């Protein structure tokens, strides 16, 4: 009753299991995430010989003119140079850590955690950073980690759009093996809990309907 | 148009050189123009203005201000019909 | 019904001074002219704070427990605030120009650089009550001959280093035994010395001079003394170093040049990190987070405000603010967002929840005069001197369509039609308004009938009548759409600057010259009631003036008003220090707010111009979601809320009626009772605990049987909580059961809901819609993965 | 690529997008999709396709947004 | 070291 | 000033603080000297007596 | 009577143009900055009618300039006898230009609002007038 | 399907209640074929939504129960075809946006 005795109350991190809650942070999380990307490409700053070589009509020959006789790897080349004078110029995981261990356990909740710590800048580089040789542990690994947070039942809007980056980085390692057994194996897991997870489409677009023809006729 | 009579500071080289190496010259003008008018147009308005007017404002560079959102593609600025 | 309360200034992110990162690291404390705006850059969200100074900001800074935050002015007026509370505790005359402040690393005490001069004085104690005369010096410190620059504090806590115009840099120690530790001054530099720092170990001393050089200094024999060992050089052209700042864990230098560039130096190898430019104008000011991971910097000429994580070259803040006056302003249709018109003729998009610029449009040539949305919001039109309408698209972010005249009429009004297919704009010198299709861009027509410059224009939103008025000293009605056209003139007592629409679309309310509000009858043409508004005014006489402000006539009319949603408000502002909130029916003055305080401004108290900036409300609406209304002034965009809702309004509430017993009613599960008797009450905490206490099962069961006379305040407060509350799933059932179970009731009344239903619409398709895409998206690609033969 | 240049001029007219989705469908689902993107000239004609789907992908998501008027009106009348 | 330096 | 909160003197020397919403008194003083007039000011922050 | 600010305009105008003159006459650039230039010259009225390039080379004085301040106005439009009465009623705040009150005896009136300049309404003045002719309405406040 | 659009709405706001009655009668009829259904689907979901607005207070009032079950099996075949054409559009584009990443990749 002391929250009452100050005249405040806060909300419950979950009213009920069954019940879908957002993750408790920024709702721009979800969009930052997925375009991550474009926000790095958008992000990006804006960027003679004494022996001088002319031929043809300008210094007179038009006889080579008229019979018809008439440096983007330099550039490479020169990229390549400005790269070697970078790492010349500086001359200096806890997440894959816990990945294994949450295998070892069968528990990624305290792996889970982690993830919603992590910066943007974070999450993209640690999806990105899974391993992508078999057996593919590591990417079976993720999936069951999501999959259990899936089932929490918390923090749905994260967890969803983890998996968008795993399928950016790794959708083609993941198709190239859709037969092998255990990637389909959690990958078939992960489907009978976001399977579930369909209702909220059908609430979300009912109140649009239903609030559009209330509000105009 | 009109040709010079009087003798070419430049030499033949030069003339040349220059071959070797849609006019800056004309972009030049283009902004001191630009900067006349600005200026111009400053102290005529503040004469005219009843309320305040502020006076009118390598290594790579940080656009200050965008257009456009930065999570927004170029791609997704393109209509169906564009593409 | 509900008290405003000032609550964030948008469109001005830096003006001039130094900004600081909080200790946690997670908020910066930028100073805004007046007053000072806090950003939270991890929860992209911001604030601005209420107390004001007499004069522009000069320095600021926030003690590392994050309690006590001191702001002096030009004039040296200090003002201590908590920053926790959001309170003003003390107010201090320094009776001097303080050039910086800066707590102790302790915390106990807190330096002044003033004049050529160093005071320390010690930190009042936020834990006791409210002491009259807290500040106590411990010392005074006299040993330069010229102002401070800066100073810099010992991460012990006892030592301070100062640097100063004397091309020197001189040390001291706090404590009084200590003077002999630290009495040392450092020359050697050819140029001003802006900034002396520490070695994370305290054995170096790195000084830093205006000319760009760098001497690290040691204590080294030759019987032991300071030395300059190592000597750097900033080979800037012509570039001034501006400020600099120091990362004693990270080793990590960080210099402002005046050409606009900054460069990242590692000490004392002098490694250039990176080298950017944020423009052509001096970098004013600069910092360093307590990780230091994130830069932040600053432009004065502009209002450039950025922080870079420059660990990952990224940009976790970037604004730029409007280098004139907010002419002025249109919210979104759903309230999300908030576009601001400058009369340097770009337009800028904000965002209202996180209060940051999204995009700036620079096509308009000129000042542009007015901005509205169509009823769809999809689209956006603006008008400006330089002869063009424009539209934008605003899901794309692009000009699909220009409108103009046949010989480059100055407009300025602009009116949209709710179907979004005719578009209206006024001029100051042709008396007609041109008509142009949205489909086509073809000029339709020329409404001709004004015997005066149009003023003002607006479109209804149900009926489609277009209601203008003029200079002309009369108001006319223009039925366009149909058949056969018709005009109803309606004559009003003196001109008409401003002109206001019911929603519903029945009244019109115009402001005129002799300080009146009118309402009219736009089916019958006759006025239905009249306020006063010449004496709610307050205009303070200006500096230049030589009469008197009672005298005065400069200003006692309002310029611009708009309706609430509601109906029965009409907020107003002009070219005054007032903004003067009224009540439709009753014809009273509910509040009048004071739109700026600062005694630089001219109003708040042969061919030269004698000509300052003057105090001035150049638009003002209310918000849509009927929560806040904005005005747009010369500091910027002012926004006004009533989301602290601290006040106790009761409704029909009982001696039965208490918190204890709708605790009882929750207990004993008698949910309909309870979560009744909290609107009794509406107390939000009451509130929530009974929204939140329900069973899903019983959701039905209570919103079918709730009273009609709840129903709006239920389906508001959903609507509000909703969109930054977590449980998006529980809120829609809330909102399936409302409408299935008091969805004809909704019907029969539109307008008495619009504003609820709104805000529910609001959360239903920015938040949850955004939802189910990533929800659904995911589900077509793993059906693709799985279904589809592999690759070879 | 025949086949894919008609379903291209198919997509874009709304009457006509629903034969050539499906069109698409059995192809993605009956064949490598590595080898459909070897064959030249085939990714600008996939270029082309994308932006057209989208935009029926918002219509008829619409259409099914309308379609709740309907149990709108069989909760109402069941009171 | 430095009299200024730390402890 | 936020329409929360009544505090009230009287002859016996005494001055007690009531939160509305409640119904009951929250706070209680004893001064020396009878409390004559009471008022709080407009901000909130501060209580003449 | 000092004149340097005006004459550093019209100094500057001619300048301009001058750096036009120099520019090709098919650049579409130098064309529309003249049209523009002669446009806002216009748009002031220091061009009362409007003129070419040429013209504006020379027709551009000082003697323009000060035509368009405010108290000279007055004065041609019999508000004030001498432009020093016409200064003092500036100077009180007893004349508007439009919807704003003007002070300042060194602004000028556009074309445009030329045709609004007129005393506020409870200048003390306008009374006299009114009851000069006997039309004094006190419901009007003037 | 020969109506003009434009004319169509107005055709559907003249049209009397009884009418209306029998219209629906015509969609469950057409709804049973599912062939025709598919054909003409996006026309008749927008005709239908029409009537359903303008006339929803007429609605509400019948107590036909047979109209519940009319209106209850349109329903579910509709979602059917509307979700099924849903499903070919996200599952094509998903997959035609896979492809694009793979050949960049390749040529990247």
């Amino acid at each position: 009753l002391n929250d009452i005795d100050f005249n405040t109350y806060t909300s419950l991190e979950q009213i009920d299991k069954e019940l879908l809650t957002l993750s408790i942070g920024p709702r721009s999380k979800m969009n930052t995430l997925l375009h991550l990307d474009v926000i790095r490409k958008r992000s990006k700053p804006k960027e003679l010989p004494f022996f001088l070589q002319l031929s043809g009509e300008k210094v007179g020959d038009e006889a080579s003119v008229r019979e018809g006789i008439a440096h983007r790897r330099d550039q490479e080349a020169q990229k390549k140079l400005d790269a070697e004078e970078q790492m010349n110029k500086f001359k200096v995981s806890h997440f894959t850590k816990q990945l294994r261990e949450g295998s070892q356990s069968k528990d990624y909740s305290s792996l889970l955690a982690t993830l919603i710590n992590f910066s943007p800048a974070a999450v993209d580089l640690e999806i990105r950073s899974l391993n992508s040789f078999e057996p593919f542990d590591e990417i079976v690994w993720f999936i069951d980690a999501l999959t259990q947070g899936l089932k929490s039942n918390k923090n749905f809007e994260l967890y969803e759009t983890f998996m968008s980056l795993l399928f950016k980085a790794h959708g083609d390692v993941i198709h190239a093996n859709n037969k092998n057994q255990d990637i389909a194996s959690a990958l078939q897991n992960w489907e009978d809990v976001h399977k579930k997870e369909d209702r909220l489409d059908d609430l979300v677009k009912f109140c649009m309907g239903v609030a559009a023809f209330v509000t105009t006729a | 148009f009109e040709l010079s009579d009087v003798k070419s500071s430049k030499s033949l080289a030069e003339i040349y050189e220059d071959d070797y190496t849609l006019s800056e010259e004309l972009q030049k003008a283009h902004s001191e123009i630009s900067e006349l008018y600005a200026n111009l147009v400053y102290k005529l308005d503040v004469l005219s203005s009843v309320h305040f007017v502020p006076k009118p404002a390598e290594t790579p560079t940080i656009s200050m201000e965008d257009a456009q959102p930065l999570y927004m593609s170029n791609a997704s600025s393109l209509a169906p019909q564009e593409i | 019904k509900s008290d405003f309360k000032f609550s964030n200034l948008l469109g001005t992110v830096y003006r001039q001074g130094n900004i600081t990162f909080s200790d946690d690291g997670k908020q910066l404390l930028s100073p805004v002219g007046n007053r000072v705006s806090v950003f939270d850059l991890i929860n992209n969200k911001s604030f601005t704070f209420e107390y004001e100074h007499r004069k522009n900001i000069a320095a600021i800074d926030l003690n590392k427990q994050g309690t006590l935050l001191i702001s002096i002015d030009e004039d040296g007026r200090a003002i201590l605030v908590n920053f926790k509370a959001r309170n003003v505790l003390h107010h201090f005359n320094f009776k001097e120009k303080c050039s910086a402040v800066k707590f102790s690393p302790d915390g106990r005490l807190f330096a002044l650089a003033s004049g050529r001069f160093l005071q320390i004085w010690k930190t009042p104690d936020v834990n006791k009550d409210r002491q009259f005369a807290p500040f106590v010096r411990h010392r005074v410190h006299a040993g330069h001959f010229q102002d401070i620059t800066s100073l810099t504090w010992s991460q012990d806590s006892r030592f301070i280093l100062t640097t100063s115009k004397d091309l020197s840099a001189k040390i001291w120690s706090v404590d009084s035994e200590e003077k002999n530790l630290a009495a040392t001054t450092f020359n050697g530099h050819r140029d001003y010395v802006m900034g002396a720092f520490f070695s994370h170990d305290q054995e170096k001393i790195y000084t830093v001079s205006k000319d760009g050089a760098v001497f690290v200094w040691e204590f080294t024999k030759r019987k032991y003394s300071w030395r300059i060992t190592k000597k750097h050089f900033f080979y800037a052209n012509q570039a001034k170093v501006k400020c600099v700042t120091f990362h004693p864990a990270t080793r990590l230098l960080a210099v402002g040049f005046t050409s606009g560039e900054f460069r990242l130096y590692d000490l004392p190898d002098f490694t250039l990190i990176q080298q950017l430019s944020m423009g052509q104008n001096p970098v004013n000011t600069v910092s360093v987070n307590q990780t230091g991971e994130w830069l932040a910097f600053g432009s004065s000429k502009l209002g450039q405000l950025l922080v870079y994580e420059w660990q990952s070259e990224s940009y976790i803040l970037k604004q730029q603010g409007h280098f004139d006056s907010t002419n002025s302003l249109a919210y979104s249709p759903d309230g999300s967002r908030v576009v601001t018109a400058s009369e340097d003729g770009k337009i800028k998009v904000w965002d209202i929840t996180s209060g940051f610029c999204l995009a700036t449009f620079e096509e308009h040539t000129s000042s542009v005069t007015a901005v509205q949305f169509a009823k769809r919001g999809q689209v956006m039109f603006s008008s400006s001197l330089d002869g063009t309408v424009r539209a934008w698209d605003l899901i794309r972010y692009r000009n699909f369509r220009t409108f103009t005249g046949t010989e480059r009429i100055q407009f300025n009004c602009l009116a949209v039609d709710p179907s979004g297919e005719v578009v209206c704009a006024g001029s100051l010198d042709n008396f007609d308004i041109h008509v142009w299709s949205v489909q086509t861009g073809q000029l339709l027509d020329a409404l001709s009938g004004h015997e005066g410059p149009v003023s003002c224009l607006s479109f209804s939103q149900e009926n489609s009548v277009l209601a203008s008025a003029s200079w002309d000293k009369t108001i006319r009605i223009w039925s366009i759409f149909g058949r056969s056209q018709q005009v109803e003139p309606i004559e009003v007592y003196s001109d008409v600057l401003a002109l206001s629409m019911r929603p519903d679309g029945k009244e019109v309310a115009v402001s005129t010259l002799k300080g009146q509000i009118s309402i009219f009858n736009i089916e019958d043409a006759k006025q239905v009631g009249n306020i006063d508004c010449r004496k709610d005014i307050i205009s303070g006489r200006f500096n230049q003036d030589r009469f008197t402000a009672k005298n005065s006539e400069r200003s006692k009319f309002f310029t611009t008003i708009h309706y609430s949603f509601d109906g029965m408000a009409i907020v107003a502002g002009g070219n005054n220090n007032s903004i003067c909130l009224y009540d439709v029916p009753n014809e009273v003055l509910l509040k009048r707010f004071i739109v700026s305080r600062n005694m630089a401004l001219n109003g708040t108290l042969l061919s030269t111009r004698k000509m300052r900036p003057e105090v001035r409300v150049t638009s003002v609406q209310f918000s849509p979601t009927a929560n806040a209304f904005a005005a747009a002034s010369t500091e910027g965009l002012l926004i006004y809320s009533t989301n602290d809702t601290i006040l106790f309004d009761p409704f029909d509430l009982d001696v039965d009626v208490t918190p204890h017993s709708t605790v009882e009613a929750l207990r004993e599960k008698q949910f309909l009772n309870a979560l009744v008797m909290a609107f009794r009450l509406n107390e939000e905490y009451l509130i929530n605990k009974v929204y939140e206490a329900i069973p899903i099962k019983e959701i039905p069961l209570v919103a079918s049987n709730i009273p009609a006379i709840y129903l709006p305040r239920i389906l508001k407060f959903i609507g509000d909580f909703a969109i930054e509350s977590q449980h998006i799933e529980f809120n829609l059932i809330w909102i399936k059961a409302l409408l299935s179970a008091s969805g004809g009731y909704i019907n029969e009344h539109k307008y008495l809901f619009s504003t609820a239903m709104r805000s529910i619409q609001r959360f239903i398709v920015r938040v949850a819609k955004e939802v189910v895409n990533t929800t659904t998206d995911n589900k077509y690609t793993y059906r693709f993965l799985v279904s589809t033969d592999g690759s070879m | 690529i025949l086949l894919m240049k008609r379903c291209r001029d198919w997509n874009t007219n709304a009457k006509t997008h629903t034969i050539a989705q499906r069109t698409i469908r059995c192809i993605l689902m009956h064949h490598n999709i590595a080898k459909l993107s070897e064959i030249p000239g085939m990714v600008k004609i996939v270029d082309a396709i994308i932006p057209y789907t989208q935009r029926h992908f918002t219509r008829v998501d619409n259409l099914v947004e309308q379609s709740y008027i309907l149990d709108y009106a069989l909760v109402e009348m069941d009171k | 070291v430095a009299p200024t330096a730390l402890k | 000033p936020e329409g929360r909160w009544i505090v009230s003197a009287s002859l016996d020397s005494t001055i007690r603080t009531w939160d509305l919403p409640t119904g009951g008194c929250i706070d209680g003083i004893i001064v020396d000297n009878v409390a004559t007039n009471v008022k709080f000011s407009p901000n909130g922050d501060l209580l003449a007596t | 009577e000092d004149y340097h600010k005006y004459n550093r305009i019209c100094g500057d105008i001619r300048r301009l143009a001058n750096k036009l003159s120099l520019l090709p006459p098919t650049d579409p650039f130098r064309r529309k900055h003249e049209q523009l230039l002669l446009d806002k010259l216009y748009a002031m009225g220091v061009l009362t009618t409007k003129s070419k390039i040429s013209d504006l080379e020379n027709k551009v004085t000082v003697s323009a300039i000060c035509r368009r301040r405010l108290p000279v106005i007055m004065h041609r439009l019999k508000m004030a006898e001498t432009i020093q009465d016409a200064v003092k009623f500036i100077e009180q705040g007893h004349v508007r230009v439009g919807p704003n009150l003007i002070n300042d005896p060194a602004y000028l009136v556009t074309r445009n609002m030329e045709d609004y300049v007129t005393w506020v309404d409870n200048s003390k003045i306008k009374k006299t007038l009114l009851r000069y002719r006997n039309q004094i309405d006190d419901f009007d406040f003037s | 399907l020969r109506i003009r659009m434009s004319q169509l709405e107005d055709a559907l706001m003249v049209m009397p209640f009884s009418y209306v009655l029998k219209f629906l009668k015509f969609i469950d009829t057409v709804m049973q074929n599912k062939t025709l259904l598919h054909s003409h689907l996006p026309l008749i979901c927008k005709n239908l939504f029409f009537i359903i607005k303008f006339n929803h207070k007429e609605l509400v009032s019948q107590k036909n129960e047979e109209l519940k079950l009319q209106i209850n099996r349109v329903k579910t075949e509709l979602r059917s075809a509307l979700k099924s054409t849903e499903d070919d559009l996200g599952f094509n584009v998903q997959g035609l946006k896979f492809v694009k990443q793979q050949w960049n990749l390749r040529h990247n």
